[PDB]
């Protein structure tokens, strides 16, 4: 099954590099929705408001 | 991961790996892996 997969191995090459584009592009939409600040602020601890 | 040696402490990460722990080049120096910094 190998050696007839060299004919194919630029289309499983697009494949790869899609799937790895998008897996990219999956980790980087997670960063521009909730790493807006760059600093964590702590909760007082006085509740009231 | 092999190769790199966990620290316990944390700092900002540039190499992504996955699971919220990255891998950098820090003091000689060699590679670590810690968790990312918010
Ligand atoms: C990092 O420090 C914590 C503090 O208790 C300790 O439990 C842990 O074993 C330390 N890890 C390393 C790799 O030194």
């Amino acid at each position: 099954c190998s050696n007839l997969l060299l004919q194919y191995g630029s289309f499983c090459t697009q494949l790869n590099r899609a799937l790895t584009g998008i897996a990219v592009e999956q980790d980087k939409n997670t960063q521009e929705v909730f790493a807006q600040v760059k600093q964590i602020y702590k909760t007082p601890p006085i509740k009231d408001f | 991961l092999i190769g790199a040696e966990h620290v316990n402490n944390s700092y900002e990460c540039d190499i992504p790996i996955g699971a919220g722990i990255c891998a950098s080049y820090q003091t000689s120096q060699s590679i670590i892996a810690y968790t990312m910094s918010l």
